[PDB]
RNA sequence: GUAUAUUUAAUUUUUAUAAUUAAUAAUAAUUAAUAUAAGUACGCAAGGAUUGAUUAUUGAAAAAAGAAAGAAGAAUAUAAUUUA
C-alpha cells in the first residue's frame, strides 16, 4: 500500500497567485511536498457543466497575458484572486432557516 | 527499602570508636571487617568479640542482650543453661559494616 | 489592601483590562435589539388578548437573547394564535414559520431575531419562573469570572 | 484546594435564583 | 526485557535497582528479594540489651498506660532514640515480659496494653530519680563549662586581637616595601 | 509541484486547510493524434525546466527534437481540436479561475 | 505533562511587555503608523558588482574594489558604499532566479538566439551605493556607465579603472537589478481603510520626527 | 476539515515529507548536539542495530570515544554515518567551548581525558571550518564476518590538529600499542605531554608479562570456543620482547 | 469570554499559528485552541504581560476540574 | 545523586549519567573537609542526564531527601545570610 | 563579569582581576530583557584553598563581621584573591558547607553577623600562623632593616599593653592606603582552566600570579 | 504550592468570619423595600404591566420569603436593593 | 526576518517595523540577542567585538559585516545588521519620546479612575457590613 | 470447517507519454432533523399531506519501452550554507 495515481474529482479552487505562480486548492493530499500534481479542468458537475454564461467562461484555449502588464512590476499582494465562498452559511452554526434565532 | 537516608544525621564512624565488649578502638580506615550498628545510637563489635562474652559462642537468633557494658546472649542472660551450637561457635554470622543492619534506620 | 475575590492577581488584572476601555471596545457590537420592535410585540399582544405580558432586557445580562418577552394565554388554542399573529406582525424580516402542529401544548416559543416571546399557561409560568430568573440575575461583571472554578 | 464544589441543583428554584451569584462567590 | 533498561537514557533510580552486586554499600531490597543462599544478607543485629531495657521502661514510666504503636511512635518523636523499626521494641518488650520486667494486659477493646510489673517498678522509680540528678548534675557542669569556655573565649578574643595587629603591621610594611621599588 | 499547506477563511467564519501547488514553467511541449481519428488529440504540457545533464538520454533526445525548452515532467491532456495551442507556448496560473473545478492527479 | 515545569520562569520575577497598549482602538493606530512608516534600513544600489573568486579572497581588495569603483563612476573620493559582500550558494544542480544562485555569463535580452546561457560569471557579489541624496535618474545613469565600461573593458581584455577592475581585482561582472517593490501599499491597516488626508499626516509626522 | 490519512503514520524507508498539519511528538530536544534520535525517517540519525536503544547508546558512545581517542576510526553498516554526525556534534561543542557544553560532553564521553583532549584541540583545528568535520570514506574491503560495508570516519585537517599531525592510516603500526605511523617530511613532530604520558602508560600495561600470558589463555579460548585460525599457546609467540622494546624505544626517541 | 494563555503555537506572526486559552464561565470550564485570522473568532490579549504565576494556579484550576470530572 | 564522605560525611550533588553507571554506588573523590582522596557513598538520587521518552525532563524526580538537601543549602533561611553579601540573581 | 551591565555603570571592585579578561567599556543606554537576563548564567568561581584561607583570615581579624563591613574590610586587605561579591558570597557558601563560618541574626541589629565554629577556630589559627611565617620567609627584602623590624616589634608590644583599638583602626587606614598605592602599579591576576575529573565533573584548576601594570 | 494554597485559604476563611453574616430583614425594611421597589417599577417600566409587575413582587414578598430561610431573605433583600438601584435588571 | 533567503528585502523591512510595535519595551540599547536570525555563536562573536547594542549592530560597516560572517564564522550576520538598520531610526525616536499621541493624559485619567473604582469597590463592600450590622441591631431592637 | 499444489494479494526498482478492444470497486443507500412550497391540494369539521434543497452518514485511485549486486539519505529534514 503506497505510491499510486490518485485523481481527486472536482476540487474546488480557493486562490490562484499568478505572481508566484501558486494556486491554493482548499483540501490536504495524501502526498509528498514536490510531486507532480496534474491539474485539469472539470467538465461537468451535478449535471451541469462548469463553464457557462451563468458562471463565466475560460481563457480558451489558453490565458495570454497583455503587452504592458509586467509581473515583475507587481508586489505579491497584488497578484492574488480569491474565489467567492464555497459555502453558503456559518458551518460551526445552521442555516437561517434551520437556526433559532438569527442576527442581522 | 535500600540505602536508608542518612541527611539528618551524617551516620558517621568515628576514629575512637570502642568496641563494646573487648573495650579497644575501631580503625575503619584500614578495613570495614568490624561490626557497626546505628540503630537510631551507635555500637561497634570487633568480628571475633562478637561473640558472648560468658560463653564465648555465636548467637543463635543473631541477638544479644548488654549486661555490665558487655554483650551477653539470650540463653546466658534469660538464664537458660547454654547449650553448645553445631553448625558454629566461635562467630556471630552478622555482616560487616552495617550490611547486615543497613536495612532498619531513619530515613 | 487585598481583594475579595479568590484570585487577586486575575482579579487585578481583569480590573484595570475593564477600567483601560479594552473590554468594551472588544466586546462592542451594534446587533442590539429594538425597544420599538419590543413595543410593537407589545401592542400585538394586547390586541390579541394576550395577559400579564412582559419584557425584560438581558442585553447585559448573559444570554442568548436580548428583550425577552413573557405572556400567558388561556389555552392552547390562543396560544398558537397569537404565536401566528407575531410571525405575522414579523412578516417583514421574518425568514421561516413556526409548526401548524402545536408540539407542546403549554409552551410556544417565537423567536424574533434578538427577540424572544414565550407564551405559556398560567400553570405552566407559575411553574417555570423565567422572568423572575431573568430579571434577578445580575449583569454581566468582567470580574465575575476571577472566582473559584464549580 | 483549587476547584469548590457545590450542590445547586438540589436547592429549590427560588434559592438557586436568587442566591447563585451569593453561593458563587 | 524491560522497559526502562530499554529506555535509551538510563535512569539514575533504574540504575540503582540494577546495582545489585555483592558489595559494600550495594542495595538491600533486591539482595533480600533474591535467595537467602544467592546472597549473603544475614540476620539483622540488635541491641536487646540493659540500656535499651532502662530506655523503654522510663518511657513506660512516662506514659504508664500505652499501646505498643502509641510507645513506638513516641520513640519515632524522640530524636535520640536507640530504638528503631518497632520489631526491636517488640523484642524488648518480650524479653521484658520474659523476665518478669513489663507485662502485656488484655481489654475490651481488641488491642492489649503493655503495663509495668509492680516488683520491678519501684526499681524504675528510683532508677528515674538518678536519671534526673544525673541530668540536673550535668547541666551545672555545662554551666561551669560555659563560664570557662566565655572566659577562655575572652583570652582568645585578646591574643587574637593581638595576632591581627602583628599580622597587619607586617602587611603594611611588606606593601611599603613593595611601592618603593615601583 | 505541491509547495506547501497552510490554512485560510472563508468570508463566514469558514477554515480550508489549504494546500498550495507550485507551477513551474510550463509550456506545451507537444501535440498528438493516432493517425488523425476524432477525438484523440492530445496536448503534452511541460512543467520545470531543468539542465541538460538531468535527463537520461532518451529523454533529451526527446525534449531536443520537440525544440521546446528541457522540461523535468510531461503530462499529457486529451483535448478537442479547437482547444490546441502552438507548441513552446508559454501557460500562466491564471489559465484557470479562482472558483472553478479542478480534477487533481 | 505539561510542557513547562513551575520553575520555567524564576519565582517572583516579572516579564516584560509584548504589545503596545491593551486598547485594540490604539493598538491598531500603532501599527498603522508603523506600517505606513517609511523604510529607514532601505537603500537602492546603484550597481551590483561581482566576481569569480571566493569572499575569503575578495575582503583583502574589497576597500580597493571601493576606491576603483569611485575612481571608475567620476566620483569624489569616499562618495561611494559598498555593501556586504555575499557569496552565492555552490549549487550542485543550478537554478536560475534564485538570490544566491550564481550569474551567468549572459542573459536571453543580451543573445535572444542562443540555445543555452554562458557559464557561470560571479560567485560573490557586491552592492555599490551612492549618497542616499541622489536621484534615481542620477543613480541609474551611474549604473549603466559603470556598467558599460565595464563591459568595454572585459571585451578589449578579451591602467584605467575598469581594466585595473576587470584584471587585478578580479571583478567580471555587474548588473543593475530592478527595484525592490516587496514594499506593502498598506491602504487598510486592522480592517480600516488608510484615508489620504490620514496617511499624509502619518507620512508628515514620521519627517518631523526624523528631522 | 481533517486529513486523509490521520495522525502520526509510519511511512516507507525513503519517502518524502509532507506539510498536512498532524500533531508532532518528539521524545525529546533532537536539537541538542550529542541527543538525537535514530530512526529511518529523513530527519532521525540512521539507527544502526542494536539489542535495545541504550545499547545503541552505548555502542555510539564507544564509537564517539574511540574517534576522539584516534581521530580516524572504521565502523560497518549504518553505524558509520551515525558516528560521523556525532563527531561533527563532538566538534560543535568543542568549538561553542562553554562548561555546559563541556559537562554535557562529559556526560555523553567515557574518557575525561578525552573530553579534554577534544575541547583543547578540536576548537584551534576547526576554527576556519564551517561544517563538515568528519569525512566518511567508504572502503572496498568488506567484514569477512557478516559481509558488511566498512567506513573509514576519519577528523578533517588534521595539519592544523596539534597531538595528531603527520599520521599516517595507509595501514596500522606494528603493534596496536605502539604510537601510530609517522609521514617521514612529519618525523620531528612532537606531541602534547599530557597525551604522550597517558598514552605511555596504557601501553605498559601490554608491555607487562601478564599481559602476555592473558594472550595466550585469549589463544587457548578462542582455540575451544570453535575459532578456526587460532595457532596453539604452545606455537603462539609475546607480542613484546625486550630487544623489539629498545628497537621501538629508539624509533620512539628518534620520532619525538 | 475571558481566559488565560495555556500555550501559544508561534512566537511570531504567522498564518500556522493558534492560542490556547482556559475560559471558567460561572460553572463551566472549557480549555479551547483558537486560530488567527479567522474574521469570526476576535480573541485579542487585553493585557501587554502576563504572570506565570498566574498561569500556574490557573492551570492547576485547569487540571483539577479535569480530574473531577 | 547525593554522595557522601565516608569519614567526613561532607555531601555533594552530582547526576550521573550512563557511561558512569558502575560508579553510582560508590566512588572516590578528593572531599573539601578531608584534604585526602576518600571514598564517597551513595545516599539519594537527584536526576537521571538527559530525559526519558515522550515525558519532561523532571518526570523521574529527584528524591525527598535530595529535595531537602537542596532546601536547606539554598532556602529562604539559607539564602538571608549571603543574599545580603551578593544578591543570588546577579554580580 | 562586566561593570556596565552586571551592576549599574560606575560600580567597580577593587579585587584581583581576571587574566586575559578584556575590561571593555558598555554603552550607558545598554539595558537587558527580561528574559534574557533570566535566562543569563554565571562563570562559575574558585572554591578552594587559597580563596577559603582569604575569607577565613578576614573573619579571624574581624571576627564580628556584617556584610557591608566584611565586603570592605576584604577589599582593605592587601591580600586579596578574590573577584567579585558573587565569588565572595560562593566563598562563603563553601566555607558554611564545610562547617567553618556560621550565620547568626544579631539581636541588636537585624544584619546577619557572621562567627567562626569554635572547633574549626583552631584550624583558622594554624592556617594564619602559617601563612603569616611563610610570608615572612619568602618576604627577601624583610629583615634588611634590622632597626625597623626592632621599632615595629617596640610598636607591638606597646599596642599589646596599651589599648590597641585606635592603633588597628590606623593601621587599617594606612593598609587601606598601601592597598590603593599598590594597586596603582600591580594586580593579582587570575589564570583558569577547566578539566574533567574522573567523576565525570567538570572542575576548575586555578592558578594567581602577581602582574605589574607599569 | 499546596502548602501556600491552604495557607490562603485559612486567611480567605479567616476574613470571611471577620465579615458579618447576611441577616434578615425587618418588617420596616421589607416595607421600605416594597414601597421603593414599587415606586422604582411605576417610574421606570413602559412595557410590562405595572399591575403585574406589583402582584409578582407582593406575591414573592408575602410568600418566597416566608418559604425560604434567614439568609436567603437576606440575600434576596440585598437582591431588591440591587434592582433598585439598576433599575430592576431590564423591565 | 530568521526565514529571509538570499538578500533582504523591502518586505521584510515591512515585516520588522511592523513587528517593532508588538516589541514596545525595546530600547535602542537593548541587548543584541533580541535581534532576528542572532544565533549563540553571533552575539558570542559580536560581544567579542564588543558590541553590545542593536545601536552599535547597526553602526557597524560593510567591512565588518564581511570579516564576521566570513572570517568570525558568524551566519545570517547580514540579516542581523540589516534588522538592526532597519529599527534603530525607529527605537531612537522611542527613546526621545516614548509615547506619541498615545494621549498621557488620557492614560493619567484611566490610572484615577482605576484607583477610585477600586475605593468604590471597597466602600462597597464596607456598606455591605454596615448594614448587615445595622439589621443585627435592629433584630436586637425588636428582641428588647 | 484438522505453506506444499492450485488460487489470490503485491512486487519484478524515473516508463517524457494512461485509455482504438480485454477485464474490473460503489445499477434508489434507504433513513433521520429543519425549512420552503403553505399553513396550499384535500377534507363536513378538528385537521392537513405529496414533494428534487441543507445537514447527518467523511471519503474521494491510471499495469507493461533505456542501461542497476553500496545508504532512493553522502543521512544531524537545504541535492553543497562560507569551509582549511
Ligand atoms: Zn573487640
Ligand atoms: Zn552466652
Ligand atoms: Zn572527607
Amino acid at each position: 500500500t503506497g505510491a499510486a495515481a490518485e485523481t481527486y474529482q472536482g476540487v474546488p479552487v480557493w486562490r490562484i497567485d499568478y505572481k508566484n505562480s501558486l494556486i491554493y486548492l482548499p483540501t490536504l493530499l495524501d502526498a509528498d511536498v514536490g510531486t507532480y500534481v496534474r491539474f485539469s479542468d472539470t467538465i461537468n458537475t451535478k449535471g451541469l457543466t462548469l463553464w457557462n454564461e451563468h458562471r463565466g467562461l475560460p481563457a480558451f484555449p489558453t490565458f495570454i497575458p497583455p503587452e504592458d502588464e509586467d509581473l515583475s512590476k507587481l508586489a505579491t499582494d497584488e497578484c492574488q484572486l480569491k474565489s467567492p465562498p464555497l459555502y453558503m452559511y456559518f458551518r460551526d452554526e445552521f442555516p437561517a432557516t434551520q437556526l433559532v434565532s438569527q442576527a442581522d | 527499602p535500600a540505602y536508608n537516608e542518612d541527611v539528618d544525621r551524617p551516620m558517621v564512624v568515628p576514629p575512637d570508636a570502642i568496641c563494646f565488649n573487648c573495650d579497644k578502638p575501631i580503625d575503619a580506615g584500614d578495613v570495614n571487617s568490624y561490626v557497626w550498628i546505628p540503630a537510631g545510637q551507635g555500637y561497634f563489635f570487633h568480628f571475633g568479640c562478637f561473640k558472648c562474652n560468658r560463653c564465648k559462642y555465636r548467637l543463635g537468633h543473631n541477638k544479644f542482650y548488654s549486661k555490665d557494658g558487655k554483650a551477653w546472649c539470650i540463653p546466658c542472660a534469660l538464664g537458660r543453661d547454654v547449650r553448645v551450637p553445631t553448625r558454629r561457635w566461635h562467630t556471630s554470622y552478622v555482616n560487616t559494616h552495617r550490611t547486615g543492619s543497613r536495612l532498619t534506620g531513619h530515613f | 489592601q487585598p481583594l475579595p475575590y479568590d484570585d487577586e492577581r486575575f482579579a487585578d488584572m481583569l480590573l484595570e483590562m475593564e477600567v483601560e476601555g479594552s473590554l468594551d471596545e472588544t466586546w462592542q457590537d451594534g446587533r442590539k435589539a429594538y425597544i420599538e420592535d419590543v413595543k410593537e410585540i407589545l401592542e400585538v399582544l394586547r390586541s390579541l388578548k394576550v395577559r400579564d405580558i412582559c419584557a425584560i432586557d438581558v442585553s447585559n445580562k448573559t444570554s442568548n437573547f436580548d428583550y425577552m418577552l413573557f405572556g400567558t394565554c388561556e389555552g392552547p388554542r390562543h396560544i398558537h394564535l397569537a404565536a401566528w399573529a407575531v410571525q405575522e406582525a414579523d412578516a417583514l424580516k421574518r425568514v421561516c414559520k413556526i409548526r401548524r402542529k402545536q408540539v407542546d401544548h403549554t409552551w410556544e416559543v417565537v423567536p424574533v431575531g434578538r427577540i424572544i416571546v414565550n407564551l405559556m399557561q398560567e400553570s405552566l409560568r407559575e411553574e417555570l419562573s423565567l422572568e423572575r430568573k431573568w430579571a434577578v440575575t445580575k449583569c454581566m461583571d468582567p470580574l465575575s469570572v476571577a472566582n473559584a472554578p464549580v | 484546594a483549587a476547584a469548590a464544589a457545590a450542590a445547586a441543583a438540589a436547592a429549590a428554584a427560588a434559592a438557586a435564583a436568587a442566591a447563585a451569584a451569593a453561593a458563587a462567590a | 526485557k524491560e522497559y526502562r533498561l530499554t529506555v535509551p537514557y538510563r535512569s539514575e533510580v533504574t540504575m540503582l535497582r540494577l546495582a545489585n552486586h555483592k558489595a559494600i554499600n550495594s542495595n538491600i531490597r533486591e539482595l533480600f528479594k533474591k535467595p537467602l543462599v544467592m546472597n549473603n544478607i544475614k540476620a539483622i543485629p540488635r541491641d536487646l540489651g540493659e540500656i535499651p531495657r532502662d530506655y523503654v521502661l522510663r518511657l513506660l514510666f512516662f506514659h504508664q498506660p500505652i499501646r505498643l504503636v502509641d510507645l513506638w511512635t513516641i520513640c519515632k518523636e524522640h530524636d535520640d532514640v536507640p530504638l528503631d523499626s518497632a520489631k526491636h521494641l517488640r523484642l524488648v518488650l518480650k524479653i521484658a515480659k520474659l523476665q518478669r520486667w513489663v507485662y502485656a494486659e488484655k481489654n475490651q477493646t481488641n488491642n492489649l496494653y503493655y503495663y509495668y510489673v509492680h516488683q520491678s517498678r519501684i526499681q524504675e522509680v528510683q532508677q528515674m530519680v538518678r536519671a534526673s540528678e544525673v541530668r540536673k548534675k550535668e547541666q551545672e557542669s555545662v554551666r561551669e563549662i560555659e563560664a570557662e569556655k566565655l572566659r577562655m573565649e575572652e583570652q582568645e578574643r585578646r591574643k587574637v586581637a593581638l595576632d591581627e595587629n602583628i599580622v597587619a603591621l607586617q602587611n603594611a610594611l611588606v606593601s611599603n616595601i613593595a611601592q618603593i621599588q615601583e | 509541484v505541491k509547495a506547501f499547506t497552510c490554512k485560510d477563511y472563508d468570508e463566514l467564519g469558514n477554515q480550508f486547510d489549504c494546500t498550495a501547488f507550485w507551477f513551474p514553467d510550463n509550456q506545451v511541449v507537444k501535440h498528438s493524434t493516432r493517425n488523425g481519428e476524432v477525438g484523440t488529440d492530445k496536448v503534452y504540457v511541460g512543467a520545470m525546466n531543468v539542465p541538460v545533464e538531468f535527463h537520461k538520454p532518451h529523454v533529451a533526445a526527446f525534449y531536443k527534437a520537440a525544440g521546446v525548452p528541457v522540461k523535468h515532467v510531461c503530462a499529457g491532456f486529451p483535448i478537442t481540436p479547437d482547444a490546441y495551442a502552438p507548441v513552446g507556448t508559454k501557460l500562466d496560473v491564471r489559465h484557470f479561475k479562482p472558483g472553478q473545478e479542478v480534477t487533481i492527479t | 505533562y505539561w510542557p513547562y515545569n513551575e520553575d520555567f520562569v524564576p519565582e517572583g520575577a516579572e516579564t516584560s511587555r509584548f504589545q503596545s497598549s491593551g486598547s485594540p482602538g490604539t493598538r491598531r493606530r500603532v501599527l498603522q503608523e508603523y506600517a505606513l512608516s517609511p523604510l529607514f534600513g532601505a537603500r537602492v544600489p546603484c550597481c551590483v558588482v561581482g566576481t569569480l573568486r571566493t569572499a575569503k579572497e575578495i575582503i583583502v581588495l574589497k576597500r580597493d574594489i571601493q576606491s576603483l569603483l569611485c575612481e571608475l563612476m567620476e566620483l569624489p573620493q569616499g562618495s561611494v558604499t559598498l555593501g556586504p559582500l555575499q557569496q552565492l550558494r555552490e549549487m550542485m544542480l543550478y537554478r536560475h532566479g534564485t538570490p544566491l544562485s550564481p550569474r551567468l555569463g549572459d542573459e536571453r535580452q543580451l543573445n535572444m538566439d542562443a540555445y543555452a546561457r554562458r557559464p557561470i560569471a560571479a560567485r560573490t557579489m557586491m552592492d555599490v551605493f551612492l549618497a542616499e541624496d541622489m536621484s534615481l535618474d542620477e543613480i541609474v545613469n551611474f549604473g549603466r556607465l559603470s556598467l558599460g565600461k565595464l563591459q568595454i573593458a572585459l571585451n578589449n581584455l578579451r591602467v584605467e579603472p575598469a581594466q585595473l577592475l576587470v584584471d587585478r581585482m578580479g571583478i567580471s561582472y555587474c548588473e543593475i537589478p530592478s527595484l525592490d517593490e516587496s514594499d506593502y501599499v498598506f491602504a487598510e491597516v486592522g480592517g480600516v481603510a488608510v484615508t489620504d488626508e490620514e496617511a499624509e499626516r502619518v507620512a508628515q509626522r514620521w519627517a518631523e520626527r526624523c528631522e | 476539515r481533517a486529513p486523509p490519512v490521520i495522525g502520526c503514520t509510519r511511512k516507507a524507508r525513503w519517502a518524502g515529507i509532507d506539510d498536512n498539519p498532524t500533531i508532532t511528538y518528539k521524545p525529546w530536544d533532537t536539537t541538542e548536539p550529542l541527543m538525537a534520535d535514530y530512526g529511518w525517517t529523513r530527519g532521525k540519525l540512521p539507527k544502526f542495530r542494536a539489542r535495545s536503544p541504550f545499547h545503541r547508546q552505548q555502542i555510539a558512545r564507544r564509537m564517539v570515544t574511540e574517534m576522539i581517542r584516534k581521530d580516524y576510526c572504521i565502523v560497518g553498516g549504518a553505524r558509520a554515518p551515525a558516528l560521523r554526525i556525532l563527531a561533527d556534534h563532538v566538534v560543535e561543542l568543542a568549538k561553542a567551548g562553554d562548561t555546559d557544553s563541556r559537562q554535557q560532553l562529559a556526560y555523553f564521553l567515557h574518557d575525561p581525558l578525552m573530553v579534554d583532549k577534544a575541547f583543547d584541540e578540536y576548537p584551534r583545528r576547526f576554527k576556519d571550518m564551517n561544517a563538515k568535520y568528519a569525512m566518511m570514506t567508504r572502503l572496498k574491503s568488506r567484514r569477512r564476518t557478516d559481509a558488511v560495508a566498512m567506513y573509514f570516519v576519519e577528523y578533517k585537517n588534521r595539519d592544523m590538529s596539534d597531538n595528531h599531525k603527520g599520521e599516517d592510516y595507509s595501514a596500522g603500526p606494528e603493534r596496536f600499542f605502539l604510537p601510530p605511523r609517522i609521514v617521514e617530511t612529519e618525523k620531528g613532530i612532537q606531541r602534547p605531554p599530557h597525551m604522550q604520558m597517558a598514552f605511555d602508560r596504557w601501553a605498559s600495561k601490554f608491555k607487562t608479562e601478564e599481559f602476555h600470558h592473558w594472550w595466550r589463555l585469549r589463544h587457548a579460548k578462542l582455540r575451544y570456543w570453535g575459532v578456526r585460525n587460532v595457532p596453539h599457546p604452545s606455537d603462539v609467540d609475546p607480542l613484546w620482547t625486550e630487544k623489539e622494546e629498545e628497537e621501538w624505544h629508539n624509533e620512539m626517541l628518534a620520532n619525538t | 469570554l475571558i481566559g488565560t494563555v495555556m500555550d501559544a503555537h508561534t512566537e511570531e506572526t504567522s498564518i500556522k499559528g493558534g492560542l490556547k486559552v482556559y475560559a471558567r464561565n460561572e460553572e463551566t470550564n472549557m480549555m479551547l485552541w483558537i486560530p488567527p485570522g479567522n474574521p469570526k473568532l476576535r480573541h485579542e490579549v487585553t493585557s501587554t504581560k502576563g504572570s506565570f504565576q498566574h498561569y500556574l494556579d490557573e492551570r492547576d484550576k485547569w487540571d483539577e476540574a479535569w480530574i473531577t470530572g | 545523586a547525593l554522595f557522601s564522605c565516608f569519614r567526613c560525611g561532607y555531601m555533594y550533588e552530582f547526576a550521573v549519567s550512563n557511561s558512569y553507571c558502575r560508579k553510582l554506588t560508590l566512588r572516590n573523590d578528593h572531599c573539601p573537609r578531608c584534604d585526602q582522596l576518600t571514598l564517597f557513598r551513595f545516599m539519594s538520587v537527584s536526576g537521571m542526564v538527559g530525559n526519558m521518552p515522550f515525558k519532561p525532563i523532571g518526570v523521574p524526580g529527584p528524591s525527598y531527601a535530595t529535595l531537602w538537601w537542596r532546601k536547606t543549602r539554598e532556602g529562604k533561611e539559607a539564602s538571608a545570610p549571603l543574599d545580603a553579601v551578593c544578591k543570588s540573581d546577579r554580580w | 563579569w562586566q561593570s556596565g551591565v552586571h551592576t549599574p555603570h560606575g560600580v567597580v571592585y577593587r579585587g584581583a582581576k581576571m587574566k586575559n579578561w578584556p575590561e571593555q567599556r558598555i554603552p550607558e543606554n545598554f539595558k537587558f530583557t527580561e528574559e534574557q537576563r533570566f535566562r543569563t548564567k554565571a562563570i562559575p568561581r574558585d572554591v578552594g584553598t587559597i580563596p577559603r584561607n582569604f575569607v577565613l583570615g578576614v573573619l579571624y581579624r574581624h571576627q564580628p563581621c556584617e556584610v557591608g563591613g566584611l565586603w570592605e574590610h576584604c577589599t582593605n586587605d592587601p591580600e586579596i584573591v578574590l573577584d567579585s561579591k558573587r565569588h565572595l558570597r560562593e566563598v562563603l557558601k563553601q566555607a558554611r558547607e564545610e562547617g567553618f563560618v556560621t550565620f547568626e541574626r544579631d539581636a541588636i541589629s537585624n544584619e546577619w553577623l557572621c562567627f567562626l565554629t569554635r572547633e574549626r577556630y583552631e584550624e583558622v589559627q594554624r592556617i594564619v600562623t602559617a601563612k603569616s611565617e611563610a610570608v615572612d620567609t619568602h618576604s627577601g627584602l624583610r629583615g634588611a632593616a634590622a632597626t625597623e623590624t626592632s621599632t615595629y616589634a617596640e610598636k607591638f608590644r606597646e599596642m599589646n599593653v596599651e589599648a590597641k583599638e585606635a592603633h588597628a583602626r590606623r593601621l587599617e587606614e594606612e593598609v587601606a592606603n598601601t592597598t590603593r598605592y599598590l594597586r596603582r602599579f600591580q594586580q593579582r591576576e587570575i589564570d583558569y582552566l577547566p578539566y574533567t575529573d574522573l567523576n565525570g565533573k567538570v572542575n576548575f584548576m586555578w592558578w594567581y600570579e602577581t602582574r605589574d601594570v607599569q | 504550592r499546596a502548602a501556600a494554597r491552604r495557607m490562603q485559604l485559612e486567611r480567605r476563611r479567616l476574613e470571611a468570619s471577620t465579615h458579618p453574616p447576611p441577616v434578615d430583614p425587618t418588617a420596616q425594611q421589607a416595607c421600605v423595600l416594597y414601597r421603593r421597589l414599587l415606586k422604582a417599577g411605576h417610574q421606570q417600566l413602559l412595557v410590562t404591566d405595572k399591575s403585574y409587575y406589583a402582584r409578582k413582587v407582593r406575591h414573592e414578598f408575602e410568600v418566597t420569603a416566608r418559604q425560604t430561610s434567614a439568609r436567603v431573605r437576606g440575600i434576596m433583600y440585598e437582591r431588591g436593593q440591587w434592582l433598585v438601584e439598576n433599575k430592576l435588571g431590564g423591565i | 526576518g530568521i526565514a529571509t533567503g538570499g538578500r533582504v528585502t523591502n518586505e521584510d523591512r515591512r515585516w520588522w517595523l511592523v513587528h517593532l510595535e508588538c516589541a514596545p519595551d525595546v530600547t535602542p540599547g537593548t541587548f543584541i540577542a533580541w535581534l532576528d536570525c542572532c544565533g549563540t555563536h553571533t552575539c558570542k562573536k559580536l560581544i567579542e567585538r564588543n558590541i553590545w547594542t542593536i545601536e552599535q549592530v547597526a553602526a557597524l560597516d560593510s567591512d565588518q559585516v564581511d570579516e564576521l560572517k566570513y572570517r568570525e564564522g558568524c551566519l545570517k550576520m547580514d540579516v542581523v545588521w540589516e534588522h538592526a538598520r532597519t529599527i534603530i531610526t525607529p527605537l531612537r525616536q522611542r527613546e526621545v519620546t516614548g509615547g506619541v499621541e498615545s494621549e498621557l493624559q488620557g492614560r493619567i485619567m484611566e490610572l484615577r479612575k482605576k484607583r477610585e473604582l477600586e475605593r468604590r469597590r471597597e466602600e462597597i463592600l464596607k456598606e455591605r457590613a454596615n448594614v448587615s450590622e445595622q439589621r443585627e441591631e435592629t433584630l436586637r431592637k425588636l428582641r428588647e
